[PDB]
């Protein structure tokens, strides 16, 4: 398939991976009773691996000669074949989220700043200020976006203190 | 007081032990000398590189004189792929007669070492055959070596010394490297390969005696002059050619075959052959650009001076560049260091996957070494290119001269450099870490397929850009419909596209996810040096902590326990830092090549493509797998031929731990113990008859992180040189 | 105020003495002399290890290098209350006096006493190294 | 001998003067500040390079300034 | 009569100075000719925990 | 000093004392290989670190795996703090303050100045964490070794 | 009451209240869908 990989669902190693493990598990499970505590948790732990590799296979992922599945990264590759799900939708998942969290601290911290004494607003958090900050920060990428268009997402070089050159 | 030092009086009046070890160390540090003006700075420095000249030509005449006499080449030539080459031979009294036994070897008539530096595949390669040819090599280059010594005398004495203005004449030193030192360097030695390695790899001898009566190309220069070149690239060498002998070669002195040698894997003659040729016109041609007394030509200030955008956005541009570069030695030192230190790592590169010397390839202990030892010396050599644009900044930075122009403009947003440096030093580390990290739970809980293995698609797409099908991009070379793939179809592409598709050969390696997280380690590596270093010299001249670092010096212990603490200020610290990352980084490089390279040696390329992509892999199916060889060099019951190594490797880890007591336990510790020495001997009845020159002293601060880097720097080279000698060589050596 | 001289029979603290005395050094190149008045007879701490204690009226003690004396003057001035004052005494017999260098302790300014080693200028107004390059020695650009 | 410098941007604290534990500054008079008192450096042949004097200073950036140099037997601290 | 009142805020244009480019509070000017009579005092320390620095009448200006 | 105390009292005790008794005799879990091995550095790598670590680096995929991931990241732990012993915080001061620049370019500067760590605090962080690292690297090395044999 | 509340206010207490929410709605989400590698 791509880059000489093939399915998963397709692969011959990646089926024998499978027996490999639920063996493993089948081993250690004959040495206690039907119903005992022990023989209860190795058999949801043998559900969830058939569960897994069911899953891995059905979300069409692409397996090597090792036979584990591989993630393609390329947008191009990835929106072309149905790949977006391994790497390219989870960027900006993972975005969204850090942008959430660091808009959130700037908000607050120039929030404190207009406080009479900003130290100690930082060891002693501001719960109530915090909380408000928090919800409001969903919408980031459209607060973050209209303070560059106005100008005021970053400081003057005039107002920035630098060493000797 | 003192004689030595005899350049600095300061050192000379020194009462303690710091005299001899300061000494030593500012011998070559010419600027620092006392009375030092600027012209006898130049003629010193000319001086000692042919001092470094004649070492390097005696250093080489040494090895030609000890493979001759206690070397098997003759042997060696007739069957390579069966015959370890012989380095030197061993007179060694501590020796045991189970040593002695041990380590003779190849039929020689003792003990030996074994070669590793493939003198002897280049040697073959370029026409030698028996020992008088090495012979006659050694005598040549011991004389070499004489003469450039005498030319060192002799530029020193009173009608010989060089004004300061010879020194600085740039466009006339340009024109003659450009055409004479490498165009006809390059030229002439396209006429050895055209007369004697080319017809030596055919089964004809030719030497002094006779090459002047025997004619390289059936037709003698009769294509050259006729415009007729195509003439020397008729009937090549077949692919049933046996080298070193007549059966199956050609007559062909200019190819561009692009392939391998079917039986020496390893470039054709013919193609290096032209190659040589092809760069000698251009350097040629390339060095009658800059002025001289002819009328002629560019003057590089004219360059320099038209080169700023109009638009503003570099400033002044390149307006004082020329004085800046021209006048300042630690500038030019800093470019020759960063340009001689990247090449020497497109040496390794390109020598261990297109490998031009016969019978190089399966000699797998050479191949290791070969890229180890250039890797790591590329790796001190970029270190040294920061170290000296960092002393450029202390010492030959003018501000007013270089007012709004491209340097002085680098030091204006140099925040912005290092916080950028910064975040991806973070963001790899922390990424590629993590995924590892990942990899090594996953393989601990036995779920190997919960794993992120990430495809090297961008670098498995390049691959296919050049060829390699495997992939199926079908992309140019890879395609056979592309004009690409047309328009080289007659040229090189077919010896090229056979070798790159030969997965034996190292010709652009197959890579998949364990490469893909090494590959982003290394950049790791790059990108934290450079920042350790950038810094160093950004902030010499000065910052926050200290406005005025520039009026102490490029090294300097530090500025005192004040302001809340300064160890490790100066720019020299920064390089020191440096070094640390410097090892660590070019440790990573060699460990994948290595590690890569004895799976596919093997034939079970599966291990590293399975086990590569977490840390417990590396650490078990590497270090840990290939050390039980090593390790038993001598055992209770014996030792063997390895047994060298596995002293050296113990030898490596001592020098590396003695470094760490260096740079953890520092100066005020150890000058108090030192001070009740000195009381202990005084009072001591029969010893204090004997008495001190130098009263003892701790080392100094700055001292103590020289030794400490020096230990470590030595223990990392010897344990690993040890560790890939023994489990190559021992493995199918 | 004039210069005192130096009285080498002056009587000595009450102490059993020890290993951090004074070594070669002092019988080759220089040692250094601190004398002072006592009150009273008191224990102090000496800079080279253990207690002394100084007898009523004039004391003496010999120390290895100045640093030395300088630090058990701090002590009889600061705790004691005393007014203490050291040399530096030659292998040849020579004695040098300092510290008070005119009488009046340093930290209290003085009319009389020369500005040395002032530069009228601040940090940030010094010249670029290169400027000071080839001057026939290692010299920084404070110097000039 | 170490190198020690006074530069004019010294308020006559004093601070220095009293840190340093070989008697090498004292204070001399002046007109540049409202103290109408200078650092001096008189004998900087004593001088170790501790740079106690340094860490007292409060003016921003420091008026007092040591330059490592050349070691002795005195700058170096030794008492053998 | 010399000098930013007192109480006014004002730039440190001193590249030396760990405030350079930060605003401070004029705490008194000096009327006696000194070499640096303003007296500046600012909410965040420097390196040696001090937070007042005496500047010349040139080295500081006003906020904006 | 206490490692290699600890590393005498594993070997001897491997090699004299425990082990299985049979009909023969006594067969100890390392047969008897102090004696001849113990006396040249080459034998405690080879013999004692190499041999007896083969336990903790297969343990992956079984009960003991926990051991192997400590045994890793314990050895991580103590190259970290090498950072701290081999470096001053005069260079870390000035790296902080490009980053400070970064944060004060975006409006984002904290309150409490960021500083370097004091000098004595450098060598008390590099101490605890080298100490950590090293006496865990010896801890997962020693469970997993008898725990696995023993 | 008013200063015991700001004790839970210091960094931290706030810190390990944040992260042992944040910890447990993490492993918590890995309990319902355990084994998730690709979005799907
Ligand atoms: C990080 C850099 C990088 C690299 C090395 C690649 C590499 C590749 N991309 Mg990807 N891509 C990237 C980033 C990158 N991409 C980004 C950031 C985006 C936007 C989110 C895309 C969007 C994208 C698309 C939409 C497509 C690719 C495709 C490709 C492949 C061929 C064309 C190409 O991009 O040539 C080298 C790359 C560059 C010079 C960088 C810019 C690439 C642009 C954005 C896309 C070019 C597409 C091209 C015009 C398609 C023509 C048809 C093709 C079959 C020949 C190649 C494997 C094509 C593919 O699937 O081929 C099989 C394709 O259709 N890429
Ligand atoms: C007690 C231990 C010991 C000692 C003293 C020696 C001694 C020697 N060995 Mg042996 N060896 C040993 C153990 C030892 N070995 C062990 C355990 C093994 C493993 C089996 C070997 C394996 C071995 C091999 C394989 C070889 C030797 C060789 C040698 C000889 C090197 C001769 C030489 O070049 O001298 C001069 C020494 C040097 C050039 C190296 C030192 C370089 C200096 C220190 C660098 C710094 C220079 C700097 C400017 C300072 C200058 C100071 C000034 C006063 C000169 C020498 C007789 C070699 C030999 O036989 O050579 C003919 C050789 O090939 N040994
Ligand atoms: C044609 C005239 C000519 C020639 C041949 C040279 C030659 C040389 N000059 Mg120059 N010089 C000239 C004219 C010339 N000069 C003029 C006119 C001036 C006055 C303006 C100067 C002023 C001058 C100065 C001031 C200095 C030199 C120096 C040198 C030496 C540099 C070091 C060296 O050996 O590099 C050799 C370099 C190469 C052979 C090429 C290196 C780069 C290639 C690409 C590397 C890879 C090649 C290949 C793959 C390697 C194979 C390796 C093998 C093991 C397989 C060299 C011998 C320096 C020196 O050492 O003086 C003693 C020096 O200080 N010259
Ligand atoms: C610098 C290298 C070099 C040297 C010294 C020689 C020398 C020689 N070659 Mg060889 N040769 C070389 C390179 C060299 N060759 C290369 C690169 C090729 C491949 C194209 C060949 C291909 C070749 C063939 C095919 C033949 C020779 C022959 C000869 C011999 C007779 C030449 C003659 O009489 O020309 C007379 C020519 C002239 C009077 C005019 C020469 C004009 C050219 C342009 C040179 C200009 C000067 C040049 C720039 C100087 C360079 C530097 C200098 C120090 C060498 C002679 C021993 C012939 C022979 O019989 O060999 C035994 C012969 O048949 N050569
Ligand atoms: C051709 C390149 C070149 C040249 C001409 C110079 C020249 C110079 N360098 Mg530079 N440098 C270079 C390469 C070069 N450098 C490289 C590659 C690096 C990176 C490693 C550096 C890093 C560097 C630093 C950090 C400094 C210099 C400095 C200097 C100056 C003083 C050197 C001195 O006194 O050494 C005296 C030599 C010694 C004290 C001993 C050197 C040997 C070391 C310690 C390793 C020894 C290992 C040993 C042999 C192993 C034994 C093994 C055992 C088993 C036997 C001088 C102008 C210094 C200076 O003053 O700059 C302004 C300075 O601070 N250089
Ligand atoms: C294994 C040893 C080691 C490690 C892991 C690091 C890591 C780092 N070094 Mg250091 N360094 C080392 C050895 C090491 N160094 C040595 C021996 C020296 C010689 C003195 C130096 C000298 C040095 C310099 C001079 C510089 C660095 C820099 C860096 C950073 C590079 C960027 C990076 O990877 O960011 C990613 C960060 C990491 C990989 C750090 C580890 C993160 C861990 C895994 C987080 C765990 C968190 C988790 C919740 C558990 C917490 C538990 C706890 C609360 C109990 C990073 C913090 C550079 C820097 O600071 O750049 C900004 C830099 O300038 N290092
Ligand atoms: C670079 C760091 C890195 C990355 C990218 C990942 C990524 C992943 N790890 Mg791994 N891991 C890491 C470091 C990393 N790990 C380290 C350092 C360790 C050692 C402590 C582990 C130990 C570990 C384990 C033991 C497991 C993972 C698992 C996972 C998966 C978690 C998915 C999830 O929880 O979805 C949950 C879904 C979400 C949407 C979470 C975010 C919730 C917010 C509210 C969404 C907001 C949207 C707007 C994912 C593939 C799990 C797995 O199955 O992997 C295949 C798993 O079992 N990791
Ligand atoms: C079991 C003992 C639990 C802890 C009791 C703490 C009592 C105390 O100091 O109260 C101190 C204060 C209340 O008591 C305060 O005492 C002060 C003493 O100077 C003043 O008298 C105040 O007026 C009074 O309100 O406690 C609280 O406000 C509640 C604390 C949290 C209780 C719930 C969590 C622990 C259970
Ligand atoms: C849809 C069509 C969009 C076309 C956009 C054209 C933008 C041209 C660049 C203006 C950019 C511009 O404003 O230049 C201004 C500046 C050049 O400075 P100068 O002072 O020399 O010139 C100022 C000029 O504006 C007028 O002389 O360059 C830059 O800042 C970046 C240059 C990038 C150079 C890129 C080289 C080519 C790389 C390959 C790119 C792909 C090929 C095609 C594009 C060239
Ligand atoms: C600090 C300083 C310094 C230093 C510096 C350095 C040390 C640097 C380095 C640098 C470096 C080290 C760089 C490098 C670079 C590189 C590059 C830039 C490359 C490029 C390439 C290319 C462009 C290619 C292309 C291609 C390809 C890819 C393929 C095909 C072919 C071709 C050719 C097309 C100095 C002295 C100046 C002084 C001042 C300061
Ligand atoms: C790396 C290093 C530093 C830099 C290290 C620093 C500044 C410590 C960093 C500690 C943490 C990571 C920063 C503070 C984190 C806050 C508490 C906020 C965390 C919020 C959540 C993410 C928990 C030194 O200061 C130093 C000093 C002396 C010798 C060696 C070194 C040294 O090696
Ligand atoms: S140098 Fe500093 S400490 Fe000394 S008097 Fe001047 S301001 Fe005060």
């Amino acid at each position: 398939d791509i880059a000489g990989l093939t399915p998963c669902s397709e692969s011959k190693a990646y089926a024998k991976l499978e027996k490999k493990e639920l063996k493993t598990l089948e081993k250690r499970l004959k040495q206690y009773e039907a119903d005992s505590a022990p023989a209860v948790a190795l058999k949801a732990t043998m559900e969830r691996t058939k569960a897994r590799f069911a899953n891995y296979a059905k979300a069409g992922l692409l397996c090597g000669n090792d036979g584990l599945p591989h993630l393609i990264a390329d947008p191009g590759l990835a929106l072309k074949y149905g790949h977006a799900g391994e790497v390219f939708i989870p960027t900006f998942g993972f975005l969204y989220v850090a942008g959430y969290i660091g808009y959130v601290g700037r908000q607050y911290l120039i929030a404190v700043k207009g406080e009479a004494k900003p130290t100690d607003k930082e060891i002693i958090i501001d719960v109530p200020l915090a909380t408000k900050l928090a919800w409001q920060g969903a919408g980031w990428p459209l607060a973050a976006v209209q303070e560059l268009q106005r100008g005021t997402l970053l400081e003057k070089e005039e107002n920035i203190t630098v060493s000797p050159r | 007081t003192k004689l030595f030092p005899k350049f600095s009086q300061g050192l000379a009046q020194d009462p303690t032990t710091r005299r001899i070890w300061y000494g030593l160390a500012m011998a070559h540090d010419f600027e620092s000398h006392d009375g030092m003006t600027e012209e006898n700075l130049y003629q010193k420095i000319f001086a000692s590189h042919f001092g470094q000249l004649s070492i390097i030509f005696l250093w080489t005449s040494g090895n030609l004189f000890h493979v001759a006499w206690q070397g098997n080449f003759e042997q060696w030539v007739t069957d390579p792929v069966h015959i370890r080459p012989i380095a030197h031979a061993i007179w060694d009294p501590h020796f045991g007669q189970p040593a002695v036994e041990a380590f003779t070897r190849g039929g020689a008539s003792g003990p030996v070492n074994i070669s590793t530096s493939g003198v002897y595949q280049w040697w073959y390669t370029i026409g030698m055959r028996t020992n008088q040819d090495l012979y006659v090599g050694s005598v040549f280059l011991a004389l070499v070596s004489a003469i450039f010594l005498f030319a060192g005398w002799l530029h020193l004495q009173p009608n010989f010394q060089p004004s300061l203005s010879w020194f600085k004449d740039a466009e006339s030193r340009l024109n003659h490297h450009l055409s004479g030192l490498f165009g006809v360097s390059s030229l002439a030695w396209t006429g050895h390969l055209v007369h004697v390695a080319i017809p030596e790899s055919r089964g004809q001898h030719v030497g002094w005696d006779n090459f002047l009566s025997v004619l390289p190309h059936p037709q003698g220069l009769t294509p050259f002059f006729t415009g007729n070149w195509a003439a020397y690239a008729q009937s090549p060498d077949t692919a049933s050619h046996v080298f070193g002998t007549a059966q199956g070669s050609g007559q062909a002195i200019l190819t561009f075959l692009g392939g391998f040698h079917p039986q020496t894997q390893s470039l054709w003659l013919t193609d290096m052959a032209h190659h040589h040729l092809a760069i000698a016109v251009i350097f040629i041609v390339a060095g009658h650009m800059y002025r001289t007394n002819f009328g002629i030509g560019h003057r590089m200030q004219a360059i320099l001076e038209a080169h700023t955008p109009p638009s503003g956005s570099l400033g002044a541009g390149h307006k004082g560049l020329f004085d800046t570069v021209n006048n300042s030695l630690h500038f030019q030192l800093g470019l020759a260091l960063a340009s001689v230190g990247t090449i020497t790592s497109l040496v390794a590169q390109h020598m261990y996957s297109l490998p031009p010397y016969a019978f190089q390839a399966i000699d797998f202990t050479t191949q290791a070494a070969l890229y180890t030892h250039h890797q790591y010396i590329a790796g001190f050599i970029m270190c040294g290119a920061f170290a000296h644009g960092a002393i450029f900044f202390i010492r030959d930075y003018d501000p007013e001269q270089n007012k709004g122009n491209v340097l002085a403009r680098m030091l204006d947003h140099k925040e912005a450099l290092i916080s950028h440096l910064s975040w991806v030093s973070l963001f790899l580390g922390f990424h590629t870490l993590g995924l590892y990290v990942h990899n090594d739970v996953m393989q601990a809980f036995g779920t190997p397929e919960k794993q992120i293995l990430i495809e090297p698609v961008f670098a498995q797409w390049i691959q296919a850009a050049h060829g390699k099908a495997l992939y199926g991009f079908d992309f140019l070379l890879s395609s056979k419909t592309s004009a690409a793939f047309a328009n080289g179809q007659s040229l090189w592409l077919p010896g090229w596209l056979d070798a790159i598709n030969n997965n034996q050969n190292s010709l652009f390696l197959t890579i998949g996810p364990g490469d893909f997280l090494v590959h982003h380690a290394i950049a790791l590596g790059l990108h934290t040096t450079t920042l350790i270093l950038v810094k160093g010299a950004l902030d010499a001249r000065g910052s926050k902590l200290m406005p005025d670092k520039k009026d102490f010096g490029y090294s300097f212990p530090c500025d005192g326990p004040g302001r809340g603490g300064t160890c490790d200020i100066s720019a020299y610290d920064a390089f020191y830092l440096a070094v640390f990352w410097m090892l660590n980084t070019i440790g990573w490089v060699t460990f994948y090549w290595h590690w890569k390279h004895l799976t596919l040696w093997q034939g079970n390329v599966a291990q590293f493509d399975e086990s590569s992509t977490y840390l417990m892999g590396w650490l078990r199916d590497y270090l840990w797998l290939n050390s039980s060889q090593l390790i038993n060099g001598y055992n209770p019951f014996g030792m063997n031929s390895l047994s060298v190594w596995a002293w050296t490797f113990l030898f490596g880890h001592l020098i590396y731990a003695t470094g760490f007591m260096f740079l953890i336990s520092w100066r005020g510790y150890w000058q108090e113990l030192i001070e009740t020495l000195v009381w202990a001997h005084e009072k001591t009845p029969l010893a204090n008859l004997v008495y001190w020159k130098d009263k003892p002293v701790a080392l100094s601060i700055v001292q103590a992180r020289l030794v400490g880097l020096a230990h470590f720097s030595v223990g990392y080279i010897f344990t690993y040189a040890a560790f890939l000698i023994a489990s190559t060589s021992g493995r199918f050596g | 105020w004039t210069v005192p001289t130096l009285n080498p029979d002056t009587p000595s603290p009450i102490f059993g003495g020890s290993t951090g005395g004074l070594l070669r050094k002092a019988q080759t190149e220089e040692f250094y002399v601190i004398t002072w008045e006592a009150k009273k007879e008191q224990i102090f701490e000496m800079p080279t290890g253990g207690a002394a204690i100084m007898r009523q009226g004039p004391n003496l003690l010999k120390f290895g290098k100045k640093e030395q004396c300088l630090a058990l003057t701090t002590q009889l001035r600061n705790k004691f209350k005393l007014t203490p004052c050291f040399y530096r005494v030659f292998p040849d017999g020579k004695v040098q006096y300092l510290h008070p260098a005119d009488g009046v302790y340093p930290e209290k300014v003085n009319a009389g006493r020369v500005g040395a080693n002032q530069n009228m200028r601040r940090i940030g107004q010094n010249v670029n190294p290169i400027k000071v390059k080839f001057s026939g020695r290692m010299m920084s650009p404070a110097e000039i | 001998a170490h190198i020690v410098k006074i530069y004019d941007t010294c308020i006559g604290c004093t601070q220095c003067v009293r840190a340093c534990p070989l008697d090498v500054l004292e204070m001399v008079p002046w007109d540049g500040c409202k103290a109408s008192q200078m650092a001096s450096a008189p004998r900087t042949e004593d001088c170790v390079g501790c740079k106690r004097c340094e860490t007292a200073c409060p003016t921003d950036f420091l008026s007092v300034r040591v330059y490592l140099g050349s070691e002795s037997t005195r700058s170096m601290g030794l008492s053998y | 009569e010399v000098g930013p009142k007192r109480g006014s805020l004002v730039k440190i244009l001193r590249p030396e100075s760990y405030w350079f480019n930060q605003v401070g509070k004029v705490v008194s000017v000096d009327q006696s000719g000194v070499r640096y009579p303003v007296v500046v005092r600012f909410e965040n320390q420097n390196y040696a925990g001090v937070t007042t620095n005496n500047y010349a009448l040139d080295e500081v200006v006003a906020a904006k | 000093s206490l490692s290699i105390v600890i590393f005498h009292f594993s070997w001897k005790m491997q090699s004299d004392v425990w082990g299985t008794v049979t009909a023969s005799g006594v067969s100890h879990i390392t047969g008897g290989n102090f004696a001849q091995s113990a006396n040249t550095i080459n034998g405690w790598l080879r013999d004692f670190l190499w041999a007896q670590s083969s336990q903790v680096i297969q343990s992956y995929g079984s009960a003991l795996s926990a051991y192997g991931l400590i045994f890793l990241g314990a050895h991580f732990v103590w190259a970290f703090s090498l950072m701290f012993l081999f470096s001053g915080r005069g260079y870390w001061q000035e790296l902080i303050e490009s980053i400070v620049w970064a944060h004060n370019k975006l409006k984002v500067a904290p309150a409490i100045q960021p500083r370097a760590l004091s000098i004595t605090q450098g060598r008390a962080v590099g101490v605890a964490h080298y100490l950590l690292g090293g006496i865990a690297t010896t801890w997962s090395f020693f469970l997993a070794r008898i725990i696995s044999v023993g | 009451m008013k200063d015991f509340t700001t004790y839970l206010s210091t960094a931290p207490v706030i810190a390990t209240i944040w992260f042992t929410f944040t910890a447990g709605l993490l492993i918590e989400i890995n309990r319902y869908f355990p084994d998730p590698l690709v979005f799907s």
